[PDB]
């Protein structure tokens, strides 16, 4: 019965502004305060605001206050977000909840909000040069967005590949690397070139990975 | 769910006599916590809604003559009507309401007990009225009888019918405490204008063989 | 102000685990207590409020308790479905809003814990003439999967530069992370040895690289 | 002559946790045994003394508190407990010498659409000391805001109903809870078994 | 003083619902459960649910979870129970009755209210047709003779029948309606008389169906 849907989530750029929506059903919605609580990605959860059941009453976190403004319209049942100043580090879903108690009892799904400068990019390759088995990749560095793939020697070495997933990092933009192992022996006479490919990009780059001088 | 079963179905008991009336429930109604049994008894007369009687078993409601009494505890109860009067023939149920559903027994009915008493049977065949609009209704009245039960069955040209009567019976009478029953054999007017016996035969306690009372068709 | 939870907790199928939330007399000690659930990508769900009560639909397998400066959030007959990342939360008498622990993920153990493997890859020579340094540490191998990485040149703590991926779950239902550490040429140089620790179940593994 | 253990278990009405009921027992015979034979106690504990002998002791008073729980808060009613109850309703001491006996009462407690006049003590700043008693209204503050009397965002009424229901789960029905305190005074013994 | 009073009879189609009143007065309204039961014809008590007038809290039936639902108006006293997607089975009549207490499962229903009649069934109305269950020689049994009519094809009940417009009430059995594989109900009345008085008396039968406002005077004649 009782629901929250939330709306209104995307890209936004640094200093930009966006406004969230929260549609209440299956409660009285005036009779209770509501909240909104944020979750940067890999982070934990941050308390951001809250309002009282008729409004007349609001509240905010330091790392907000100012630059954000909670408020609803008890007719259509819903409850607002509206953000200003945006900064990188408000990228987080944001999720609004019911109030009960001292706790949050009924959440909504959650929305994303992306707070980032991120003109598609291509990547940098750098060989991870080798240092009874030796591992060996290269490094895909500094790319946007999503997703890259890497081949190795064209795709004739599967036995040893293992491509971690890409870190996203505080710039907006990812890196990755694809590591292979395989024989010490092999080394100084089998070629080993690592194929990189970002399709947002059409950037192909085939790196030579080699010992080290 | 808790079942309340009521023995006897029917009791006949003669005026002044005693009449007590058992029910057993699959689960027990007593509570520790206040040792009471949540158990009820109620009085049904025809056309009438429920009257409650007893109340956790043995406590008798306010204005309720002082003959009627409940006992029992756990799973087997009574209820005792000292000296049966006139005004308590009726059904009496009893009901539990310790947990949902709360759950009525199937009723005793507690009738005048008199002397038994063979029927007089009349046979009706269907009125010229009847037959033009296409069906044929004959009718057998068992009248002033007792005790209750009775058995008709039809015969038409010596065959018996099944399926294609109905029965129904009317309460025990104020002045001589006997019963009435009337069936209803219908068929098709054809199939009436096929044959020519039909017979009602009835079987009784105050009869010592069946009685059956024809008419040929005319 | 901050409220301090363990990053990881283990149990194996039906037995039970218990998960501290550690605060102090401003809150825990002098606040409500409430738990959360919450299956990474769906929503947190409403697990324990007032310190030790449940909301309808909670089974008391879930059950919460409080000390003077601490919480905690036991579950009993552990399952697989279980597995999740829980927050502890209570307000604080300094703040308007409620504090959130940095969650704890719990792993209701499938497979034998296993320690991760590191590999730690120094900068390449084309970055270095492009006058960047990454240093790339990939970890592999472990379960469950929860580690801390810490970075240190010189036996000294490096703070700034580091950026860590969450784990994720490999062909064999084992884990995988990898740690960048951006540097500038001049400070990768700058220093005798860069070290890539891991720490994974209380025990950590090492490995270094040097400029020389 | 013979103690009112009568009125303390068979009142028809049971005191709010929160408000819990305290009768003192002095100068008379208690027969402890027209309670502990019997089986219509689901829970019949006692601390720092025996259940059995309990007719052959003597005490300087005896203190009956009586109150409705939730039925599994009864493993709260002991020594060494915490949660709601134990923290925030009544509470018991590390060194308890007495009996604490409960009995479902559903039957009693319970309504068609949830009995409201059994409370307890949801939210407090602090926990009890043993057998503190606390019957404050005061609206209850989470974190700086001040309330003002009116219950928001973070302030609540402390006091909250069982709201018991005849079809609750047995460990959501109502439950009645007589504990007995021995108090062992150097005075006169005033309350003493038959033998 | 205190008394229940219901509303009155329904005639519904399966499917469709049904919603009946109990207006109380007397008493303190909301002091004391009301419980709905029924009874189905030449059946036992069905008991349906509580509803505690004081917060308008309620607890069903699991049998009739779904389709049921009670609730109370207050300023008016008056309690209402409504029971959707009927069905043929719920033919039957229902009792509103109050209980002595507001706990647990109640300690007795003190007070009913006179029931309500509800027929489910996709029968339209119709008035009754009327043919005589005629005297006769061979019928005749020591100088008594048994007539009647029979009141047939009607829907839906109540019929009242009546002899020689209410002279004739001694010996008089009319007998309960009986539901017919077509839907339609029917009955019989009959009345036992002297075989001295065929010839001299007449005997008519008054039979009148209100809800088609039927009104049949059929002469029973000897044959
Ligand atoms: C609490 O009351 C019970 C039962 O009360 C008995 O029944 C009542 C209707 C009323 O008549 C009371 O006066 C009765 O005592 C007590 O249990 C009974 O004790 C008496 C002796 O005092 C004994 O004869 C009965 O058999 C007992 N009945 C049961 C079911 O045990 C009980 O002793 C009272 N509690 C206390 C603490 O005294």
């Amino acid at each position: 019965e009782v629901q929250l849907l939330e709306s209104g989530g995307g890209l936004v750029q640094p200093g930009g502004s966006l406004r969230l929506s929260c549609a209440a059903s299956g409660f009285t919605f005036s009779r209770f305060a509501m909240t909104w609580v944020r979750q940067a990605p890999g982070k934990g959860l941050e308390w951001v605001s809250a309002i009282s059941g008729s409004g007349g009453s609001t509240y905010y976190a330091d790392s907000v206050k100012g630059r954000f403004t909670i408020s609803r319209d008890n007719s259509k049942n819903t409850l607002y977000l509206q953000m200003n100043s945006l900064r990188a580090e408000d990228t987080a879903v944001y999720y609004c909840a019911k109030v009960g108690w001292g706790a949050f009892d009924i959440w909504g799904q959650g929305t994303m909000v992306t707070v980032s400068s991120a003109s598609t990019k291509g990547p940098s390759v750098f060989p991870l040069a080798p240092s009874g088995t030796a591992a060996l990749g290269c490094l895909v560095k500094d790319y946007f967005p999503e997703p890259v793939t890497v081949s190795w020697n064209s795709g004739a070495l599967t036995s040893g590949v293992h491509t971690f997933p890409a870190v996203l990092q505080s710039s907006g933009l990812y890196s990755l690397s694809s590591v292979v192992t395989v024989p010490s022996s092999s080394l100084g006479t089998q070629t080993y070139i690592c194929n990189v490919n970002h399709k947002p990009s059409n950037t192909k780059v085939d790196k030579k990975v080699e010992p080290k001088s | 769910d808790i079942v309340m079963t009521q023995s006897p179905v029917s009791l006949a008991v003669s005026l002044g006599e005693r009449a007590t009336i058992k029910c057993k429930s699959s689960q027990s109604v007593l509570y520790s916590s206040n040792n009471k049994n949540y158990l009820g008894w109620y009085q049904q007369k025809p056309g009438q809604p429920l009257r409650l009687l007893i109340y956790w078993a043995s406590t008798r409601e306010s204005g309720v003559p002082d003959r009627f009494s409940g006992s029992g505890s756990g799973t087997d109860f009574t209820l005792t009507i000292s000296s049966l009067q006139a005004e308590d023939v009726a059904v009496y149920y009893c009901h539990q309401y310790s947990t949902t559903p709360l759950t009525f027994g199937g009723g005793t009915k507690v009738e005048i007990k008199r002397t038994v008493a063979a029927p007089s049977v009349f046979i009706f065949p269907p009125s010229d009225e009847q037959l033009k609009s296409g069906t044929a209704s004959v009718v057998c009245l068992l009248n002033n009888f007792y005790p209750r039960e009775a058995k008709v069955q039809w015969k038409v040209d010596n065959a018996l019918q099944s399926g294609n009567s109905q029965e129904s019976v009317t309460e025990q009478d104020s002045k001589d405490s006997t019963y009435s029953l009337s069936s209803t054999l219908t068929l098709s007017k054809a199939d009436y204008e096929k044959h020519k016996v039909y017979a009602c035969e009835v079987t009784h306690q105050g009869l010592s063989s069946p009685v059956t009372k024809s008419f040929n068709r005319g | 102000s901050v409220l301090t939870q363990p990053p990881s907790a283990s149990g194996t199928p039906g037995q039970s685990v218990s998960i501290s939330c550690s605060g102090t007399y401003s809150n825990i000690g002098s606040n409500p207590v409430n738990w959360y659930q919450q299956v990474p990508g769906t929503a947190p769900k409403l697990l324990i409020y007032a310190n030790d009560q449940r909301p309808s639909g909670v089974p008391d397998r879930f059950s919460g308790s409080k000390s003077a400066t601490s919480a905690f959030l036991a579950i009993g007959g552990l399952q697989s479905e279980d597995d999740a990342d829980y927050y502890c939360s209570t307000w604080d008498d300094s703040l308007p809003g409620p504090l959130f622990g940095g969650g704890t993920k719990l792993t209701v153990l499938g497979q034998p814990k296993a320690n991760p493997t590191v590999t730690l890859f120094p900068p390449s020579s084309e970055e270095l003439q492009a006058n960047k340094a990454t240093l790339v540490c990939l970890i592999s191998d472990f379960y469950p999967g929860a580690v801390t990485v810490a970075w240190k040149a010189d036996g000294s703590p490096v703070k700034a530069g580091v950026e860590t991926t969450k784990p994720s779950k490999q062909s064999n239902n084992k884990y995988a992370a990898s740690s960048y550490l951006s540097l500038t040429p001049e400070q990768w140089k700058s220093h005798r040895s860069y070290s890539c620790q891991v720490t994974h179940e209380g025990s950590t593994v090492e490995k270094t690289v040097a400029p020389t | 002559n013979l103690c009112p253990f009568g009125e303390v278990f068979n009142a028809t009405r049971f005191a709010s946790v929160y408000a819990w009921n305290r009768k003192r027992i002095s100068n008379c015979v208690a027969d402890y045994s027209v309670l502990y034979n019997s089986a219509s106690f689901s829970t019949f504990k006692c601390y720092g003394v025996s259940p059995t002998k309990l007719n052959d002791l003597c005490f300087t008073n005896v203190y009956a508190d009586s109150f409705v729980i939730r039925g599994d808060e009864v493993r709260q009613i002991a020594p060494g407990q915490t949660g709601k109850i134990a923290d925030y309703n009544y509470k018991l001491p590390d060194d308890f010498t007495g009996c604490v006996i409960a009995w479902n009462s559903n039957n009693l407690d319970s309504k068609v659409g949830g009995n409201y006049n059994y409370l307890y003590r949801l939210f407090r700043k602090s926990n009890l000391k043993p057998f503190e008693r606390d019957i404050s209204t005061e609206i209850y503050q989470a974190g700086s805001t001040p309330c003002n009397g009116v219950e928001g965002f973070n302030c609540y009424f402390p006091l909250q109903s069982y709201g018991f229901q005849p079809t609750n789960g047995v460990g959501y029905q109502p439950y009645r809870v007589v504990v007995l305190s021995f108090e062992l005074l150097h005075a006169p013994a005033t309350v003493c078994g038959p033998g």
